[PDB]
């Protein structure tokens, strides 16, 4: 292959390749009318057509990231210029996308949208392309090409009735953020940090499967990842789909679940097989122990390649250990690898490496007692409840922080008990890294942004593995001057009555942050007293006839009482 | 490819010695649970020794406890089976296999040998 568009061009098939193209266009030129996107994509377009014609025709050899590079150079920003100057021959463009500016999207009326999607639909399935990828740069190029076809889908079915709309824009914010955080972690971390990750999620989704599948398939999956941060992204979309294709024709090496997701077409079978369920883990395995801990060849089989012997022990864990989380093991095997190089240089280096189960305990336990006091409490409490709880927790640890942050993390932490506790024992640790990946992903990013703790920042970049617990670290703040008493935030009125639930909590959460800032002293009993005779002036308030004296008499009577339990 | 070899098989007089050989070719051939399986004449395949990538765990089947030993090299990519104290019994085609689980399956084993033939008799 001497032109790259027409190795491509060939492979992705024209449709592909233009919602390819434009998605990178959008990534990198976020603000950036669709009608400009739309003609640079049509002058790439026609000038593969050129190099599928003859690969000899001129600037067909020149490499991707120049010919897209020079279109986008093509195109004056007023509006990161200077990279432009020349495509460079990125990393510029990159690092200067914000993952944070631009109006949300309001959708138009539904009549009008199916108007639209029946006149001209490939306008309307592109300009979706466009804006989510706009707001979104750090998108998978694949999922994304697959969630349109999920938004045509919807169209095609509703067109009663498009809650399901909704529902795409939430898993695409977090196929949004993952994408990031993977992307990121590579940066930061290595290649190598990131092929250990693979291996202990795909030995969890595959125990069957042998060592030798596995690593052959971190390789490829590595190399895609590597490609979709790099942001060439023909090729991912190229080299995934030959994953896929893999994978589909040596199933039966791999996995018993691939059957009915190796069935459908080439754009949703590679989603599937991401989502698609651990196999049975096999019988007749041994003990972890007699390879890893009881051989008395440790040491002489680390040697040989220190990395296969870290990967082959990472990948027992994993089938034995689905439940356990994928940052757990990742831990667990830096633990391993630890002790390896103190023993390996030491006399009776068996006797020190014997005990070495005895560390992984405290680890493996660590977030297990963890899940379950927060599983026992959100069960007790609730939804609603257990986001007070955690409100109180939370703003006792780091008060330094803005209120309605406080009140959004406290919220999507309780959601995430309610899409955790629901499952049953096993699941639990692997969904509740999944979701809190998210937010402690977007948390630590907007402390930057904005930095108000030290110890905040020092966990938002220690090791990846490292973080959650470094949160769970973080003790009650002892230093912290309570804020000063205000009338107006602790003073309420008719329209709470009124306001829908989701409205009112928010209101009611606000002002519990707002009373532990100011009495950041008080036992969780006697800020039970509170949220108790708060409860009880809401619904007096809300039966009475004038509401608006009762709320301004009773909250008087309720201040003045409340603030006399400082003591 | 995953290759298998086998040798080390042939005549032997009962009571005498005969040590198996597998030499093993492809990616991530060291890594593999690995197995002997014999096939006594005019019977079915069946497991005499199994062993885990780094020599750590062995299986044997009762009719050969006590007698034989199963060992692997890795480094060179070899996979051993000394055999002791032969018995006219113990005459069948040797076979090696390679998997990712210690069982005695032969349906779960992914790769395997041509098979070399060991004969015990006087």
């Amino acid at each position: 292959h001497k032109s790259e568009v027409a190795h491509r061009f060939k492979d992705l098939g024209e449709e592909n390749f233009k919602a390819l193209v434009l998605i990178a266009f959008a990534q990198y030129l976020q603000q950036c009318p669709f009608e400009d996107h739309v003609k640079l994509v049509n002058e790439v377009t026609e000038f593969a057509k050129t190099c599928v014609a003859d690969e000899s025709a001129e600037n067909c050899d020149k490499s991707l990231h120049t010919l897209f590079g020079d279109k986008l150079c093509t195109v004056t920003l007023r509006e990161m210029a200077d990279c432009c100057a020349k495509q460079e021959p990125n990393e510029c463009f990159l690092q200067h996308k914000d993952d944070n500016n631009l109006p949300r999207l309001v959708r138009p009326e539904v009549d009008v949208m199916c108007t639209a999607f029946h006149d001209n639909e490939e306008t309307f399935l592109k300009k979706y392309l466009y804006e989510i990828a706009r707001r979104h740069p750090y998108f998978y190029a694949p999922e994304l090409l697959f969630f349109a076809k999920r938004y045509k889908a919807a169209f095609t079915e509703c067109c009663a009735c498009l809650p399901k709309l909704d529902e795409l824009r939430d898993e695409g914010k977090a196929s949004s953020a993952k994408q990031r955080l993977k992307c990121a972690s590579l940066q930061k971390f290595g290649e190598r940090a990131f092929k250990a990750w693979a291996v202990a999620r795909l030995s969890q989704r595959f125990p069957k499967a042998e060592f030798a599948e596995v690593s052959k398939l971190v390789t490829d999956l590595t190399k895609v990842h590597t490609e979709c941060c790099h942001g060439d992204l023909l090729e991912c979309a190229d080299d995934r789909a030959d994953l896929a294709k893999y994978i589909c024709e040596n199933q039966d090496s791999i996995s018993s679940k691939l059957k009915e997701c190796c069935e459908k077409p080439l754009l949703e079978k590679s989603h599937c097989i991401a989502e698609v369920e651990n196999d049975e883990m096999p019988a007749d395995l041994p003990s972890l122990a007699a390879d890893f801990v009881e051989s008395k060849d440790v040491c002489k089989n680390y040697a040989e390649a220190k990395d296969v012997f870290l990967g082959m022990f990472l990948y027992e864990y994993a089938r034995r250990h689905p439940d356990y989380s994928v940052v757990l093991l990742l831990r667990l095997a830096k633990t391993y690898e630890t002790t390896l190089e103190k023993c390996c240089a030491a006399a009776d280096p068996h006797e020190c490496y014997a005990k070495v189960f005895d560390e992984f305990k405290p680890l493996v336990e660590e977030p297990q007692n963890l899940i379950k006091q927060n599983c026992e409490l959100f069960e007790q409490l609730g939804e609603y409840k257990f986001q007070n709880a955690l409100l109180v927790r939370y703003t006792k640890k780091v008060p330094q922080v803005s209120t309605p942050t406080l009140v959004e993390v406290s919220r999507n932490l309780g959601k995430v008990g309610s899409k955790c506790c629901k499952h049953p024992e096993a699941k639990r640790m692997p969904c509740a890294e999944d979701y809190l990946s998210v937010v402690l992903n977007q948390l630590c990013v907007l402390h930057e942004k904005t930095p108000v703790s030290d110890r905040v920042t020092k966990c938002c970049t220690e090791s990846l593995v490292n973080r959650r617990p470094c949160f769970s670290a973080l003790e009650v703040d002892e230093t912290y001057v309570p804020k000063e008493f205000n009338a107006e935030t602790f003073t309420f009125h008719a329209d709470i009555c009124t306001l829908s639930e989701k409205e009112r909590q928010i209101k009611k959460q606000t002002a519990l942050v707002e009373l532990v800032k100011h009495k950041p002293k008080a036992t969780k009993e006697q800020l039970k007293a509170v949220m108790d005779d708060f409860a009880a002036f809401v619904e007096k308030c809300c039966k009475a006839d004038d509401k608006e004296t009762c709320f301004a008499e009773e909250g008087k009577k309720l201040v003045a009482a409340s603030q006399a339990a400082l003591g | 490819e995953v290759q298998l070899v086998e040798s080390g098989g042939g005549l032997v007089q009962p009571g005498g010695s005969l040590r198996l050989s597998c030499t093993a070719s492809g990616y991530m051939s060291s890594t593999y649970y690995m197995a002997w399986f014999r096939q006594p004449p005019g019977k079915g395949l069946e497991g005499v020794a199994l062993i885990s990538p780094y020599g750590g765990a062995t299986n044997y089947a009762d009719s050969v406890k006590g007698r034989f030993t199963i060992s692997r090299d890795n480094a060179k990519n070899t996979l051993y089976l000394q055999m002791n104290s032969l018995k006219p019994e113990d005459t069948a085609r040797y076979y090696c296999a390679a998997g990712s689980t210690l069982t005695m399956v032969v349906a779960n084993y992914r790769y395997w040998g041509q098979g070399t033939l060991v004969t015990v008799s006087s």
